[PDB]
């Protein structure tokens, strides 16, 4: 994250952490139960062997909120493609459930044509990770989140070199230096609404990190609320 | 501006229009109260709320 502020006690409790051998983060998730995380597709092919961490927010320290769970199911999306990012979602089935506790909840998640109509349609959302603090950076070891207003639409694809599909959205900022980066791929995009707070989107893609015309790119959640329900059921 | 489109048709979360009236409905983990318009957790750490 570039930009933004430090996530405080309590205040990200959905945030996963997609942690490498090594025990480096590569990647976000987001809490959506006790036994699943949503992530993206693409965030798969960067580490041969992975797990997941809950209720961390400084990586340096035991906060004593931590919880690291091993994955026994990978649902990633048939359709992904990685010439385009399209389908950039996949969720993952814990060996052992999430127990939920300061700084360790599920965001929850809305029904597609209310989400669309009412949280979409909000001034901002939050994007929150590990993910670097510039885009030439190491990544962060404190976990952030900031504030992104929703992008329109047709200013997102004319700013973009790469096609925006039917299953993205844009969020972020024309120049202001505030944006997603990377690390913070698969993490949650999140829209609150009276004091509850939604699954929007998921970190995908950008033409590097807060860049000057360019927005951060994210998986359309709601296009894929079926498919998400279906992946939890088995 | 009417039903949904005016104030969330005083639901907590989800609403939707039936019948030329707005209906209301929760998440999973939460039941919609006695007004038909509120949510209320059904146990600990419902979904989408920070801890404390
Ligand atoms: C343009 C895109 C890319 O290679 N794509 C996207 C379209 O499909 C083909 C692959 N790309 C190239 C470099 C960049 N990697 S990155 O800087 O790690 C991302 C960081 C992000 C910024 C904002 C969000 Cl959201 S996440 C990235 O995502
Ligand atoms: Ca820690
Ligand atoms: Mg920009």
């Amino acid at each position: 994250i570039v930009g933004g502020q430090e996530c405080k006690d309590g205040e990200c409790p959905w945030q996963a952490l997609l942690i490498n051998e090594e025990n480096e983060g590569f990647c976000g998730g987001t809490i959506l139960s006790e036994f699943y995380i949503l992530t993206a597709a693409h965030c798969l092919y960067q580490a041969k062997r992975f797990k997941v961490r809950v209720g961390d927010r400084n990586t340096e320290q035991e906060e004593g909120g931590e919880a690291v769970h091993e994955v026994e199911v990978v649902i990633k999306h048939n359709r992904f493609t990685k010439e385009t990012y399209d389908f950039d979602i996949a969720v993952l089935r814990l060996k052992t459930p999430i127990t939920f506790r300061m700084n360790v909840a599920p965001a929850c998640l809305p029904e597609r044509d209310w989400a669309e109509s009412t949280l979409m349609t909000q001034k901002t959302g939050i994007v929150s990770g590990f993910g670097r603090t510039h885009e030439k950076g190491r990544q962060s070891t404190r976990l952030k989140m900031l504030e992104v207003p929703y992008v329109d639409r047709n200013s997102c694809k004319l700013s973009s070199s790469f096609i925006i599909t039917q299953n993205m959205f844009c969020a972020g900022y024309d120049t202001k230096q505030e944006d997603a980066c990377q690390g913070d791929s698969g993490g949650p995009h999140v829209t609150r609404f009276k004091d509850t707070y939604f699954v929007t989107g998921i970190v995908s893609w950008g033409e590097g990190c807060a860049r000057k015309g360019k927005y951060g790119i994210y998986t359309k959640v709601t296009a894929f609320l079926k498919w998400i329900d279906r992946s939890m059921k088995t | 501006r009417k039903l949904c489109s005016l104030d969330n048709g005083d639901c907590d979360q989800f609403c939707h229009e039936e019948q030329n009236s707005v209906v209301c409905s929760c998440a999973r983990g939460y039941t919609l109260a006695d007004n038909g318009k509120a949510c209320i957790p059904t146990g600990p750490y419902p979904c989408g709320k920070q801890t404390l």
